[PDB]
RNA sequence: GGGAUUUUAAUAGCUGGCUAUUAAAAUCCCG
């Protein structure tokens, strides 16, 4: 019965993240002690003619990055657990996130740590230019 | 990388998988949207969204090591380090139905203290906005070795109620023994599915208000306290768990306990799984292979009844030596073969089950040796022997009192933890049907330097006077004794002991 | 209903052999 889902090697880090405290502390502490990051992740196939935002509702890389499904890149989604936003909605599942073709070892790893600029919906330090 | 495993699997009775921008996995996208270069495209069919998938939770690994985080999987050494906090856990199950089919959810939580919990059915429905943790339809598991699980169907609470109760009676038992937790199960896998819904893990903390260890943590205050200060406390912190299949146990929980046990006998109940477990486990590691080199640390006050058991023991074997002219005693039970008292002068023998020193020989008793022994006084001091010959001084622990160096045992016996840890056997009252109870009495030689007691042995007392002296002496005695008989220690003698004979002297 | 081992079949891939996925069967454990 039931179809699976994720592969056994990342088994052993998102059981972590089902019982820690603050996820989002342990999955960074877990990949910067040398854990393989997470994999499995649902990458795209695009012309990489995008206007390179952040997040959107179609594939929307340029020539320096990767378009990767949105609930793909969640830790909260990957893990099956609760989210930390307001109302519990998700701000990437249904929408496609465009990762720095540098950071592609540990998409889940750049959305945790980085955010979204609230101006111009570009990575801060990644693209936005707002100073 | 290639094997797949059965964590978080989708659980829906869909026939199609998920569109790229909501699947979580590649592995659940649909194979319409997939490429030869392990990539999706973004077709223009429309999504099926809303929906509502049941995501299993078993198969979880608590195998990862970093740094700073406590390897709570624990080995079998220090699992016996860790014997204070050992709590039974065992998890009665139902199965998802109607909307889903393929997981498992806990219907009945039961542990080694005598608690069940009952809970509803809750599972991970993932949505496409996110995921939710809410109730789901469940059915009991069919057949009829699960009847007694059909009601329990219509008996459960809600969740974050149960997490409350869990947490309170874990503080209950665990407040005076340990500031830790040790989950001890037969079949970790759905034991620890059942746990990630009311356990939390992580770095190590301390309790907000002393220096204790935080065993426990609270979400809406997001703290973290020991047990005493776990009032209304949800979650469980850094619990250690143990599996007793693991350790080389080949069949059921049932067959495995009732070979070694008959006192846990009861009606199929997760409690009662608990409690097997914990006495499989108890047996395993204190009675299968003993005098394991670990010393435990004191707790309220075992110095003190250390100091009180020789008190007591060098007055009793003195006037037991002293009364009925017995001038031969066997020490059965020496550990080194040192002498209780050497005032008296009677010859002296040593045994034991394993001698530290030549002074001291092999000995087993099994009634055979009654007639062996039968020309001198018999000292059996914390000497377990099934039936105990007419002409001895015993003294056993009562395993009918349970203290906080007085854990439950197996097969009716109990973990006496002085420093060390013992497995005594437990307190049959047909052992000492050729004795009597050892009557209470104060014997004393020294010289002279309100009180009234018609059985001290003493030329002050044999007079009719007393002194301050002896007032004060009767007195610390008085508290030695009773430290000793309210710890559990029954004292027992010959049948025709009395005073009388003390006189003499 | 869940898992582990073994055997078989199909599919896919790689270099006479090997792996993975799926399905079926047997044994054992949990429910
Ligand atoms: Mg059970
Ligand atoms: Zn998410
Ligand atoms: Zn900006
Ligand atoms: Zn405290
Ligand atoms: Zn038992
Ligand atoms: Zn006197």
């Amino acid at each position: 019965a039931g179809s699976n889902t994720e592969f056994a090697s990342n088994s052993s880090v998102l059981s972590l993240v089902n019982f820690t405290v603050d996820p989002q502390k342990a999955y960074l502490d877990f990949v910067n002690a040398g854990g393989a990051p997470l994999t499995n992740c649902v990458k795209m196939l695009t012309p990489k003619t995008g206007t390179g935002i952040a997040i959107s509702v179609k594939p929307e890389s340029t020539a320096d990055q990767e378009t990767y499904g949105g609930a793909s890149v969640c830790l909260y989604c990957r893990a099956h657990i609760e989210h930390p936003d307001v109302s519990g909605v998700c701000k990437y599942k249904g929408k496609f996130v465009q990762i720095p073709a540098q950071c592609v070892r540990d998409p889940v790893g750049f959305c945790l740590s980085n955010t979204p600029c609230n101006v111009c919906q570009y990575w801060i330090g990644y693209g936005c230019n707002c100073d | 990388s290639q094997i797949v495993t059965g964590l978080f699997k989708d659980c829906s009775r869909e026939t199609s998988g998920l569109s790229p921008a909501y699947a979580p996995t590649y592995v659940s996208v649909d194979d319409k949207y997939k490429t030869s270069d392990e990539l999706c495209v973004n077709l223009n069919l429309p999504a099926n969204v809303p929906y509502s998938r049941v995501i299993s939770r078993m198969g979880f690994k608590l195998d990862a090591t970093v740094p700073g985080y406590p390897k709570l999987f624990i080995t079998r050494e220090e699992a016996v380090r860790q014997v204070r906090s050992w709590i039974g856990f065992d998890v009665e199950g139902a199965h998802a139905s109607r909307n889903a089919c393929g997981t498992n959810v806990p219907l009945q939580l039961g542990f080694s203290t005598g608690v069940n919990f009952v809970v509803q059915p809750v599972g991970v429905v993932d949505t496409e906005w996110g995921n939710m943790l809410t109730g789901i339809a469940a059915r009991p598991p069919p057949g009829e070795q699960f009847k007694h699980l059909v009601p329990l169907m219509h008996k459960g609470a809600a969740w974050p109620i149960v997490r409350r109760r869990i947490v309170q009676m874990l503080s209950d038992t665990l407040d005076k023994l340990s500031d830790y937790c040790t989950f001890v199960c037969w079949a970790h896998g759905f034991a620890l599915t059942s746990a990630s819904y009311f356990c939390k893990i992580g770095k190590e903390q301390k309790c907000c208000m002393c220096n204790r260890r935080a065993a426990a943590y609270s979400s809406p205050l997001q703290s973290y306290a020991c047990w005493t200060h776990s009032c209304g406390y949800d979650y469980v912190y850094n619990p250690f768990f143990v599996d007793v299949q693991q350790w080389g146990y080949v069949g059921n929980l049932a067959t495995n306990h009732d070979r070694y046990c008959s006192v846990h006998q009861g009606a199929h109940v997760a409690s009662n799984d608990a409690i097997m477990t914990r006495c499989l486990a108890i047996h395993s590691c204190f009675i299968e292979r003993v005098d394991w080199d670990i010393e435990y640390p004191y707790i309220s006050h075992e110095k003190k009844l250390n100091s009180c058991c020789r008190i007591v023991e060098r007055n009793v074997v003195r006037a037991a030596l002293l009364a009925g002219s017995f001038d031969k005693v066997y020490d059965i039970g020496n550990p080194k073969g040192i002498p209780i008292v050497d005032d008296p002068v009677v010859d002296w023998h040593y045994f034991d089950a394993q001698p530290l020193t030549r002074k001291v020989q092999q000995l087993f008793y099994t009634e055979d040796m009654a007639s062996r022994f039968a020309d001198g006084l018999c000292l059996f001091w914390n000497c377990n022997v099934p039936k105990y010959p007419n002409n001895a001084i015993v003294c056993r622990f009562d395993t009918r009192v349970h203290s906080e160096f007085n854990l439950p045992g197996c097969d009716g016996g109990s973990l006496y933890v002085n420093k060390h840890a013992f497995h005594t056997p437990a307190y049959d009252v047909s052992a000492f049907r050729d004795l009597k109870p050892l009557p209470f009495f104060y014997y004393s030689t020294t010289p002279c330097e309100p009180l009234k007691s018609a059985v001290c042995i003493t030329a002050c007392n044999l007079g009719g006077a007393v002194c301050r002296k002896h007032a004060t002496e009767y007195r610390e005695y008085m508290e030695a004794y009773n430290l000793v008989s309210a710890s559990g220690f029954r004292l027992w003698c010959y049948k025709t002991f009395d005073i009388y004979n003390l006189w003499s002297t």
